[PDB]
């Protein structure tokens, strides 16, 4: 799996 | 490296969002407590424009890379949740302040046998958790990673059948769906 969200 | 202090999920062909699962839009997901956006954006805020560039029908990759690439003052138009409201917001990028919190937090071994561990973590509450995924593998050694899950309402799990006196890396992920929230948490243990 992967992260559903990414930080900006 | 200036940051805006929030995370986004969604996008066309993206991995969805826990707010409006049917809507592929770009959603503010996590917001950092002391960062640039904390008194201005909230979880579930859908971004429809940033610095004049439409975020309608955008892919997740492109949304992240536009946001990262912007000057320092980012002007957003968001739709906030009847009913809905369109809002313009100014957010100024920060050098600046914080490493982001981990999800979940406070992972620890609380009881152990030679071949078994009881681990616990703090229950993650800010966002819907459908399940926690726990993985464990021998630290930097030729060994695959093993994994299982517990319901989102559980905050401990037992790892069994370990080899005695080995170093294991233990990770816990908070899953909304197939995919998980950013900053999953890890410890190691002999
Ligand atoms: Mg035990």
């Amino acid at each position: 799996p992967q992260p559903v969200d990414s930080w900006v | 490296s200036p940051e805006l202090g929030f995370s986004i999920s969604g996008g066309v062909g993206g991995r969805g969002n826990p707010f409006r699962p049917d809507d592929d839009g770009i959603f503010v997901t996590r917001v950092q407590p002391e960062g640039p956006a904390s008194k201005l954006l909230q979880p579930g805020d859908k971004i429809i424009q940033a610095n004049g560039y439409s975020f309608i029908n955008i892919e997740h990759g492109q949304a992240v890379s536009l946001l990262k690439t912007f000057q320092n003052t980012v002007e957003l138009i968001i739709v906030r949740e009847g009913a809905k409201q369109e809002i313009r917001v100014r957010v100024e990028k920060d050098g600046g302040s914080g490493g982001v919190s981990s999800v979940p937090t406070n992972l620890e071994v609380v009881a152990a046998t030679p071949t078994s561990l009881l681990i616990s973590w703090d229950a993650y509450r800010e966002l819907p958790v459908s399940y926690y995924r726990i993985t464990y593998g021998e630290t930097g050694g030729n060994s695959p990673v093993q994994e299982f899950t517990v319901p989102g309402s559980k905050s401990t799990a037992t790892i069994s059948g370990l080899k005695p006196g080995v170093d294991y890396t233990i990770t816990v992920y908070a899953h909304y769906n197939y995919h998980y929230y950013s900053s999953p948490i890890s410890i190691n243990y002999r």
